[PDB]
């Protein structure tokens, strides 16, 4: 196919929601390209509304484990875990297209006994704090910045994202 | 998307 | 019309789930029976699987506010808020029939929630409801708070004899 | 019936959600009770989770228009529009039972064109500010307090509601 | 019941949607109150999100035909046909409670089949739209152009904005 | 498949509803066939109940833009946009099988009064456009087609030739 | 097959709704064609009712980023984001077929707290403002013009789209 | 009750759809009001979107059978069978309110070819009966009503008076 | 697969309902077989409960247009349009298997639609279809048109012996 | 009520479907009217689309057993079993209003299990068909072959066609 | 693949219900195997619950027409039309596995309109019932009356009962 | 593919429900493996919750008909007809993995005449299944009538004591 | 409905 | 509605 | 709602 | 609820 | 189905 | 469909 | 199933 | 679509 020809050039796509299946598909391509050449950069193109935090963490840990720099690029949108993975690119190599959209927010879901609800509520808050801390690192900001700015849905243009620290450059016409 | 990615 | 002949004898029934509707019907009868005679006992017959925590609390507060002693009697079963109201009768005047059933447990939810902040808020509210119910029922039973925390962790089914030992009723008719 | 006969003692109930039917039934009883005697207090008993803003406003304006003082008492719970109506009682005559619950929050919703969504969003934000302003009046607090404290679901015990300025007295056994 | 005892004082309620069945109940009561005394005012209390145009016209025309002045009062809300009937009270006797809400807008629908049939129904809807704008302009003493402009989308009004617009005459205060 | 072998004889099929999806396949085959030889006729076999107006128009404009004559043949039926496309074949090269049927009619369908009026106008523009074009295809007066598409108008093969909608019935 | 045979001549299709995958297929072909020759024009054929704004923006940014001119052509219809992508072609190289239809309109939607509804309403208006401004540049008109003319569904003939500035030339 | 007091003044209402049930209640009141006095007029107030043709025909035949003149008045709307019944009032005594709506149209529907022909034939007979009778009401021809009900025909009170379906509009 | 190997022997199948899809699939094979040899017979095996009149009519016209004789064979059943197509084979070459059944009946619709004018239109088209099929199938059977009018009034089940006696087939295979 | 005053004039209605419920309601009224006066005619007004054949037979056998003549009158329509009952009136006393409609057809259902059971129910359905055709031929003084022909499919008749057919006696201006 | 490998040894399967698809696939393989070698027996393995009578009849007539003897063998089960096809094998070459099950019964419908139409189809079903009994009597060398008794309701048979009945010849090892 | 490579080693899988479709796939592979070599064992791996009795009997009769010994092995579970087929392996060659689960039970599922017929047919299946499995387990029939009365869950070791498998494969 | 029923 | 109905 | 309606 | 409501 | 089809 | 289409 | 089928 | 696209 053509997508095979894009992988030939070290381009990996994440299009649509991040699920266990799509996440593991990205992981397989990352490991594969590093197998083919551990010394050339990889280009991770992201147009995603988000999805499973767990699946995204699987992509994240793979991006950081392999030797090659993983450049990230947003086309269309990078929202929630998609924005998370975008900000996780190699610093200096995180890009967005001019009319791309970035959105970040605290975790949201849509249980049983009071003990169980407390357990899952506490787990969700750990996820919230972990995601805020990692993204504070990505953006070179104070953790209080991300706590404040992800409280509700935070929509950003590419320039607002460049200024926030989530990407580095905006690709231009 | 080159230059620069790739 | 049979139910009014029993109300004239100061018998009030709670049959079925504790809802805002059934709860307020009991409150009106409690207020009615007090106005007719603030000096004679009221007899609150309970055959209920439980229901709304708040709706039951409106019954509870009325039972404690009025001048008459509210005697409680369990027939069939008294579960969750049904058991709570049974244990809330005047001490010395909480009764059960020989094959009645009592069950107590911590609160539970059918669903829930959207954002991590919101789920955190409702987790706390539900844990507050849990601790309140254990504290109050520890007082009703003349038992330690630690006992009730242990004994509502999961569904706790009791015979009339197990309920009398526990402090939840006074005698079996 | 018996709700009849509590109405004979100038007690009006609001049980369950606030709807156009619940409201105009309450408004009618208020007009009737004022007709029977415009100079004796009326007692508005509230056990409600909330409902329609416009229907609650119809009770509210009726409570303020009639000559008799409208005392409010919360039994079970008064949440959202129900808590708004509770706070609207004559100051000094707003009551709660010991295990009552109060909850307040900003407006909530369960549009087509962007122009139409813009319009309905203004109407929703106008409603939010109006409700926050009026309750700041009811509670003798700053608008900023109500703005801060209705941001998410805010559950209050009877003692917290009295501190807040939302009720005047907790009734005791 | 209590609603019966409100009818003894010449108050008629419209609560909830305007339907053929709610409309004719109101119409009958208006004829009844006129039958009991053609010379005393009638008091039309409105809390409605709107409803059927034709059912609303049936109430409207009765208000205008009978001898008694029909005073109108908004509590809660008067939207779409509810606001129309609100504005239709005897001028000087249209009231709203302080936190009442008014909304007015052009007709809405949710259509059928052949292009001929759709042109017929669109043309009828525009006639309905134009009639409602003309009549509302008269009730408010404004230009048709105002109501054409101001009903293009949902127009929510506080009680003071409705008095400014000409839809009511006075806000009833605490 | 055999359908490719029909394409090598320059046969293009439209079977079933006219959709964006079926339409663009027809459009693509027409462009390919012009590419293969812009001077040889194309034969468009149509068995269709109608469908999307815009999708049919994309086929229509392609028939008129490419150099080769596009002959049309109705087998089974050509109704609504299918009859429209049938009537759009090269004059003199529109055919029907003896027991095929043709049907033509005005446009059909399945907010705010302003929105309904806008769509009512667009629907009437489409109606008038289709009536004018079909009058050109059939060499008739616009008044004929306005009257004759007011409701569903079923025509036999002999009636379709008499109307000007096809030119010849295949007899063997 | 035929669609890849069209790709050899640097023709890319968008048929049907604009979704993340129909969009990323187009973006992949655009990057591929630039890769094959960064100096020849590309021809983007559009028959679409619209779809995801973000999905369309990815195509849009790709069209403007690559070196080759992207010519656009409407067949059948180009509505909403389909009309957006049509107008985004290289000026001088935006075409429509004679019976093509163009439609433009403001964004529309089919939720939680008032704070949350405010954030999404404001974002919807920014998207509305961004689309109107970008399309105003495509037509050499003003943002205020596009706000007036997208307020409700605006259907345009091919001839009206050329007068408006969304296409340059009608092919006949 | 309010409705009993209106019936005492010889007012009969038809509000909402025309069904066998709503039709027979009107038919019962007509026979009753004639029973109470065969020499005073009856006043038929109509606010209806239409309904069953057969059910409406039972009202129509009852209106024409009894001695009292049945005046008709449209408030709100009288559509389809509701308009048919409106036009059937005593000529000179068919009224509408200023903002009333009248609508008339041909019949509407929502097996074997033989069975389909039969029901088509019966539907066209019903269409022809309704057009003919209403032409008689309006003092126009069958061809007139065939043209004017071919698709939905919405009419104001003045258009309905001009058409012959009502006599007078009440101030 | 096996069906292509049957096509090499000029056998075309129609199995199941007659649809626009199954019909054009059959039509393509008839045109293909004529292209490969216009002078050898084609063998049309039919096991079908019926289906669309226009789709069947598309197959019918192709059988009559091509040069090769189209022999038909019924196995299982040939009902409605399936029976029509069976009877449409070359006279002398229409066959049935011993326990095959043939069924004929007048047209029928699932379920009707719009205004009375439109229903008149579709009833009229339906009766035209009904009459054309009776006329054509009488010609296939060499019978009076009146016979087919009577005998398709309702579902008419026929054994193979009965179909041969009726004129719908020529010969039962053993 | 209104229907009460019509019954005292010995008018009975059948409005709507013929069901066990509507049929026995008719049968009860027929017995009651005969009870009050066994010598005055009864007037059976029919507006019905048809219904259960068995329920219709219970009305029919009641009409024929009681002492009074049961006149029938069709207003609106009398279809299927409704037309059967209309034709069943006392001969000379079966009427229709000018624009009444009569419809007659052979039986219809909407079978089954084993072929033996289908045979049994098919045979039972044809006996019902023939019984209704035979009985109605007597009502109309026609041959059974006439009714078999004319109920083969739905047979819609004007009042004038029904009187010409023998199904009613006379049409009331 | 594997089912294609059984076909080279002249094995044809009927697995599952008898439908127009499975039937003509079986017919196609029968015609195919005959063309390849019209002189070798064919082995028709049947594991089927029954199904369409006309579809089974096309298989049956194909079995009787082709030159090869068609042996039938039951594995799993042969019920209704499946049993019919099993018994239709070449006499002397009809087999079952030791724990195979055979069932025979009269025709059955799951779930019409006018009495004329119901009668026609009932008559058609009884013709099918009679045809099936006669052919199966010939297959089993029994009197028609035996099969009429024995297909009246579901008739389950062991492999031994099936050979004793005449429905198979031979039970394998 | 991977399952093809396992068949080359004379391994056939039965995973999931026993249906007419899966049963005939196993039967075909059994016939194929014997024709490839009638003198080498076949290894039948079972992870199944059960299913159709007749479809399982189809596999069973094939296992007993072909010349090669059919070894059976339970991984995951062998329940209902799956347990029947497990117990049906060549004796001395029926295996289970350490944490497999075995379950055995009675069969489980108109006019009274028809219901009697099917009740009688179901009872025959119950008695046959008990008798055959008692033979497979070298136990007395009364044990199986007692022990399949309700769902009987067995560890690999309880299954080995029961006579249902021969060896548990160690680590 | 009289005359004649009743 | 009088005058004149009634 | 008096004064003044009624 | 007295005293004091009522 | 030969003889004779084919 | 020849002659003549094609 | 051999012998004997096949 | 040539000339001119392409
Ligand atoms: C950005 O310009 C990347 C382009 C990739 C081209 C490779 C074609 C598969
Ligand atoms: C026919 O004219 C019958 C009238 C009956 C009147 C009884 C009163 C309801
Ligand atoms: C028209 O003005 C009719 C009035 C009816 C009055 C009677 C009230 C019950
Ligand atoms: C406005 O003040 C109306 C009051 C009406 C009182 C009557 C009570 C039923
Ligand atoms: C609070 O104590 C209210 C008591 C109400 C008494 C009235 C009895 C129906
Ligand atoms: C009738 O005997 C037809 C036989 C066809 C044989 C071809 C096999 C693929
Ligand atoms: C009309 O006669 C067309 C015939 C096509 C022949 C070639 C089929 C592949
Ligand atoms: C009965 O023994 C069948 C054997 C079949 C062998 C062929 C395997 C592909
Ligand atoms: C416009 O004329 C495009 C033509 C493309 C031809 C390529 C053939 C597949």
């Amino acid at each position: 196919d053509i997508y095979s020809r894009l992988l030939k050039e070290r381009i990996v796509f994440l299009v649509g929601p991040v699920t266990d299946e799509s996440a593991n598909l990205v992981v397989a391509q990352l490991l594969f390209l590093e197998s083919e050449n551990p010394d050339k950069d990889i280009f991770f193109y992201i147009n995603s509304p988000g999805g499973s935090v767990t699946a995204g963490m699987s992509i994240y840990d793979t991006m950081n484990f392999i030797k090659p720099d993983v450049s990230t690029l947003c086309l269309g949108q990078a929202a929630s875990m998609g924005a998370f993975l975008l900000s996780a690119g190699e610093k200096g190599k995180r890009f967005a297209l001019p009319n791309s959209r970035i959105m970040i927010h605290q975790p949201l879901i849509s249980g049983g006994q009071a003990s169980d609800i407390e357990i899952h509520a506490r787990e969700l808050l750990k996820i919230k704090e972990k995601l805020n801390r990692l993204m504070a690192k990505h953006c070179d900001r104070d953790l209080a910045d991300l706590e404040r700015d992800t409280d509700r849905d935070n929509f950003m243009s590419a320039e607002e994202a460049k200024e926030y620290g989530l990407i580095d450059q905006i690709l231009e016409n | 998307f080159t230059p620069x990615a790739p």
